[PDB]
RNA sequence: CGGCCCCCUGGACGAAGACUGACGCUCAGGUGCGAAAGCGUGGGGAGCAAACAGGAUUAGAUACCCUGGUAGUCCACGCCGUAAACGAUGUCGACUUGGAGGUUGUGCCCUUGAGGCGUGGCUUCCGGAGCUAACGCGUUAAGUCGACCGCCUGGGGAGUAC
């Protein structure tokens, strides 16, 4: 059950942060393609998205830290 | 003698699952309606009415026809189908080498006639409970396996079967000893056992019940013959 | 890899057709100019060896090229030898 | 690579006889028809049927007697590693005469106890049985 | 497993709410994993076998299924 | 010939998938096991409670005729999902209804809200409704006489989630899912869902639109660990259940039973 | 009428708690001096009755051979696990040019002139098995001649 | 071969077309690439840790366990050329029943929805015929064949001596 098929999104961006915030843990952890059901091929773009954005400090990497 | 549109009402055309099938049914098979094989009615058609006229002769030469079908669904159906006819039947579980061992089989038929005479013909009664209320459940037993071949005497000239993948093991006797098989066989079953191989729903009640009647007819018409 | 327009360039010069493209001479030029940049990149990154792999299979291609355009037709392979400046 | 093509159809005809299958079809060669031919001709094979323009396809319809296959055996004998030829006097004589032996003479390919007839031999295309 | 008492809520369920949490971040597990070096080779052996377990748990098993067992 | 390539298609045409063709006559019953024959590959093993209504006996005798539901094929043996569901069908065609003259009319009688909105029931399903819908205004049916009789006339549903909240009383008066999951979120939103598949530690109750809810094995009951769910409670079957929990990042909501 | 060779007979052993069972098997092989032969492999706690066993076996369970006179119709190769056997016609007056089981087994089966060699294992029970087999797979000049769709002076 | 970014760069696959026109397959010698450890010169050195030291354990404990700990691991440029370098399965091509997946394209179809019907590439598991000493392999063969190469000929002595 992937949104981004669904949708049909040509690439998943780092810049909507809310969407990513879906795919994130209370922890800041990515979330398993089992769990949300995200198609492969998303998933692990969703995830390099995850990356940059906690680069560019728009997501963290984790909870605790500051 | 069965027509085509019959076998439609009852269900003969519906086979199993896709996934379920054996390649070896691909020549029965027509196509596949919703994930599902459907069995192929211009070909059955003809090679279920020459099995019947095969049944029907052997039954002219006064032939034991053999009436296997443990799914326990078609298990009533099937033995009344026998006794239409007077003939032998297998409605519960298939002991292993009834046929290829008749001879130890037989022992046990003895003895399930013994227990049966015992419990009617004696009118005794006078017996220990315990004791007595075992015998009972041993007659019971022996009815259950051995009832419809207790007067088969000795092995029979033909052998009719509901499912060929489930009762493989009295197929493959019938092969070790030289029987002729004559099998319902579904899309999942093997037809390479059976010697006169009938393309059709083996699960569904109704359909089954068909492929009985017009057997149990053509062993009649034979035996009048 | 070759960019497009330098491919298209090569292909027009020494294909007869300048549609044809598979032309053995044209696709020895092809790989010539290949190996030619390759070098380049190649004198920089010396322990970059499986790139050096797909050079040394491409260089492998033209010699063969070259052998066949030998036994079909001398004189075309002369020529292609001296535009390209293949030493052999 | 392909590197036999006789040896390859007469492998495809005999995974065909294997698998219960009625017809089996290959690229066409001259050669190959001949053989085919042959084979209709000693009674191996139904028919044989080449169709096609510009990359020919021959088919072939296999033969089935009583359940089991008629193309019993099938090997080449000759073969791209290792030819072989044979004298009118040394050609064999397949299964003690009877299955046949492909040979290709200077007077077209036939079958072995065809070319003793004629008296020649040749080259040893395949046994079949 | 950042967590904040809600105003009126008990103590105990509190506890139970981080302990859910932990559970969720698999913190500990982690933790365990970490305390020793998995050589290379033992952890791919071990995510191979897990699989190989998780297969025939799947599928043979439902095979067995299918038949009854008295 | 083509008399049987033709009858196909026509068979093919007088034939769909879900349960919407009336088609299986029951041709034997016997407690607790119907069956029908839809002119489908196999006979139905039916529930017996997927067939009596509303206080217990059964309805229906040989040669009855309701349609069950299709796009399952071959577990092993046997064919269909229930005809029960098929129903469901008709009950949203009939709240579907409303839509054409603005207002669908039945009965809807609304004790309490397990979950913000009083529970109606029509015929012989229950349903929940958000808090709004049982009362066109703040009257409350918990000063009515209990059980009330008036009609639901609709407040709000959900749409893809099945939750509908309906009007009792005052006649006058006329990606998806987890991005905003705070919808039954707060503490302890009472839902009714239907079970799905009970796993030995668990019992999968999950209705709300495309979410998963285990309420696992601890709960269930009052006793905790002797307790083996699929004695418990049932197999397929819309119960009590409310949040307790939600992750919307490991979509993992852990709903409760013992509540 | 049939004849009947016992080829064969093996002590093999079951260890136990107590030690080691012993027991005996019997490969026999029986024939009527024409197309018919066939084996049997018995196996019994004393030799006699595990002979009988085997004599049993064998009386079912037989095979036909198409016997162009005495001998076999062509070189017929027969294969079975190690043993794997070759055997061809041969002219009247030769005998049975066999070793061992396989030569039993011919006798049986009433070919009186073969040529024949187990190559590879030549453990009894494997090689008369080949030699049943290839004796099986042996067609005859009809039964070509009804595979091919031809008369027999056309194969010749 | 595993954070993210950029620059240079090799291969694979699909979609249609268009072109070249057997240019192919395999390969003794030859050439290159080739884990880890190891070597050389120059850097670096957090953690880990051969060696080493102490503490235990023990009959002993030149080990396992504990506390420390140096080469090394890291980088640059050279050398080494071996591993259960394994699928213990040479490369290339053709042919022979099926099922359940994964991944990555792509054509059509009302995408009426996460779908429906195909068609390509790579890939995991199960299993048929056949094959196999059996175990098993089974369209990714260990089946049926062809082309070329490599290699084996009882165990030890020995992959050692010269």
């Amino acid at each position: 059950f992937c949104r981004f098929t669904a949708e049909g999104v040509q690439e998943i961006d780092y810049k909507d942060i809310a969407t990513l915030k879906n795919y994130i843990t209370e922890s800041g952890k990515i979330v398993p393609s089992r769990i949300t059901g995200t198609r492969a091929k998303y998933q692990r773009q969703l995830a390099r998205a995850i990356k940059r954005a906690r680069y560019l400090s728009l997501l963290p990497y984790t909870d605790r830290h500051q | 003698t069965v027509s085509m549109r019959d076998m439609l009402k009852a269900g003969v055309h519906f086979g199993h699952q896709t996934r379920y099938w054996n390649p070896k049914m691909k020549p029965f098979i027509f196509g596949a309606r919703n994930k599902v094989h459907i069995i192929n009615l211009e070909k059955t058609v003809p090679m279920f009415n020459e099995a019947l006229a095969e049944l029907n002769k052997i039954a002219s030469r006064k032939g034991k026809i053999l009436f296997v079908g443990t799914k326990r669904a078609a298990s009533e159906a099937v033995k009344d189908a026998a006794l239409s006819c007077d003939q032998f039947f297998v409605n519960h579980r298939w002991l292993g080498g009834m046929l290829t061992n008749w001879k130890t089989v037989r022992q046990s038929i003895k003895r399930l006639k013994d227990l049966e005479t015992q419990s009617q013909d004696g009118t005794f009664d006078k017996l220990t409970k315990k004791e007595a209320l075992m015998r009972t459940r041993e007659l019971e037993k022996l009815e259950n396996s051995l009832g419809g071949i207790k007067d088969m005497g000795g092995l029979p000239d033909a052998l009719f079967v509901i499912d060929a993948d489930h009762e493989h093991i009295a197929i493959k006797e019938a092969n070790n000893l030289g029987i002729p098989v004559f099998a319902i066989v579904d899309t999942n079953s093997d037809p390479d056992g059976v010697d006169f191989v009938i393309p059709g729903n083996d699960d569904a009640i109704r359909a089954v019940t068909l492929y009985l009647g017009a057997v149990a007819a053509t062993v009649r018409e034979g035996r009048s013959q | 890899s070759l960019s497009t327009e330098a491919t298209a360039k090569i292909v027009s010069e020494f294909g007869r057709d300048a549609n044809d493209t598979g032309s053995t001479e044209v696709q020895v030029a092809l790989l010539t100019a290949q190996i030619n940049h390759l070098q380049g990149h190649f004198a920089e990154h010396k322990k970059d060896h499986h790139s050096r792999r797909g050079l040394l299979r491409m260089v492998s291609q033209r010699r063969k090229l070259l052998d066949y355009l030998k036994r079909k037709d001398v004189a075309r392979y002369t020529q292609l030898i001296e535009r390209l400046g293949l030493r052999r | 690579s392909m590197q036999d093509p006789i040896a390859d159809m007469l492998t495809r005809i005999r995974n065909g006889q294997a698998a219960n299958k009625a017809a089996v079809t290959m690229p066409s060669s001259k050669l190959k028809v001949a053989i085919a031919n042959v084979l209709k001709e000693e009674g191996f094979i139904e028919d044989f049927k080449v169709e096609g323009d510009t990359k020919p396809e021959l088919e072939l319809t296999l033969k089935y007697f009583q359940g089991k296959a008629v193309v019993e055996s099938i090997q080449r004998v000759s073969r791209p590693g290792l030819r072989i030829y044979k004298r009118k006097d040394e050609l064999p004589k397949v299964m003690a005469g009877l299955g046949i032996a492909v040979v290709s003479t200077s007077k077209g390919v036939m079958t072995d106890r065809a070319a003793r007839q004629a008296g020649l031999g040749g080259e040893i295309i395949c046994y079949v049985a | 497993p950042v967590i904040k008492v809600r105003e009126n809520e008990p103590f105990d369920v509190a506890l139970r709410r981080f302990k859910r949490s932990c559970e969720k971040a698999g913190v500990l597990a982690e933790v365990r994993r970490r305390e020793f070096y998995e050589k290379p080779t033992t952890e791919r052996k071990r995510a191979k076998a897990s699989a190989v377990k998780r297969h025939a748990k799947k599928l043979a098993r439902e095979n067995a299924r299918r038949t009854r067992l008295y | 010939e083509s008399f049987a390539q033709l009858f196909e298609e026509s068979l093919k045409e007088i034939e769909t998938r879900p349960g919407s063709i009336v088609r299986g006559v029951v041709v034997a019953i016997d407690k607790d096991v119907v069956l029908v024959d839809a002119g489908l590959k196999s006979e139905s093993a039916i529930p017996a409670e997927q067939f009596k209504n509303a206080q217990g006996e059964l309805e229906i005798q040989v040669g009855d005729e309701v349609d069950v539901a299709l796009d399952a094929v071959e577990d092993g043996f046997g064919e269909t999902l229930l005809s029960r569901e098929k129903a469901k069908r008709h009950e949203a065609w009939i709240t579907l209804e409303k839509a054409y003259e603005d207002a669908e009319t039945v009965t809807g009688v609304i004790n309490g809200k397990v979950k913000g909105g009083f529970t109606v029931e029509l015929n012989g399903i229950r349903a929940f409704l958000p808090g709004s819908l049982v009362d066109v205004r703040p009257v409350r049916d918990t000063l009515h006489l209990e059980g009330k009789e008036l009609e639901f006339k609709v407040i709000k549903l959900d749409q893809k989630r099945n939750n509908v909240v309906v009007s009792r009383r005052a006649v006058i008066e006329s990606e998806d899912p987890w991005v905003a999951i705070a919808k039954r979120y707060p503490e302890g939103t009472k839902l009714t869902g239907r079970v799905t598949n009970l796993t030995d530690y668990g019992c999968f109750v999950e209705i709300e639109e495309g979410v998963e809810g285990l309420v696992h094995v601890s709960e269930m009951d009052w006793t905790n660990k002797n307790i083996h769910p699929s004695k418990v409670v049932n197999v397929g079957d819309v119960v009590e259940v409310m949040v307790l929990d939600i992750d919307e990042e490991r979509r993992r909501i852990s709903l409760g039973l013992k509540q | 009428e049939l004849q009947e060779k016992l080829i064969a007979v093996n002590r093999v052993s079951k260890t136990v708690k107590g030690g080691r069972i012993f027991s005996f098997t019997a490969l026999t092989v029986v024939g009527d001096g024409n197309g018919r032969v066939g084996f049997g492999y018995g196996k019994a706690r004393e030799v006699p009755a595990a002979i009988q066993k085997a004599m049993e076996k064998a009386r079912r369970n037989m095979i036909n051979v198409a016997l162009n006179n005495g001998t076999l119709q062509h070189p017929v190769k027969g294969v079975h696990t190690g043993s794997r056997v070759f055997m061809q016609p041969a002219s009247e007056g030769t005998g049975i040019i066999a070793g061992g089981a396989m030569r039993a087994v011919l006798e049986v089966a009433g070919v009186h002139n073969v040529l024949a060699k187990a190559y590879g294992s030549t453990n009894p029970i494997n090689v008369v098995r080949a030699t049943i087999d290839g004796l099986e797979n042996m067609n005859s000049p009809e039964m070509v001649a009804a595979k091919r769709g031809k008369s027999v002076e056309e194969i010749l």
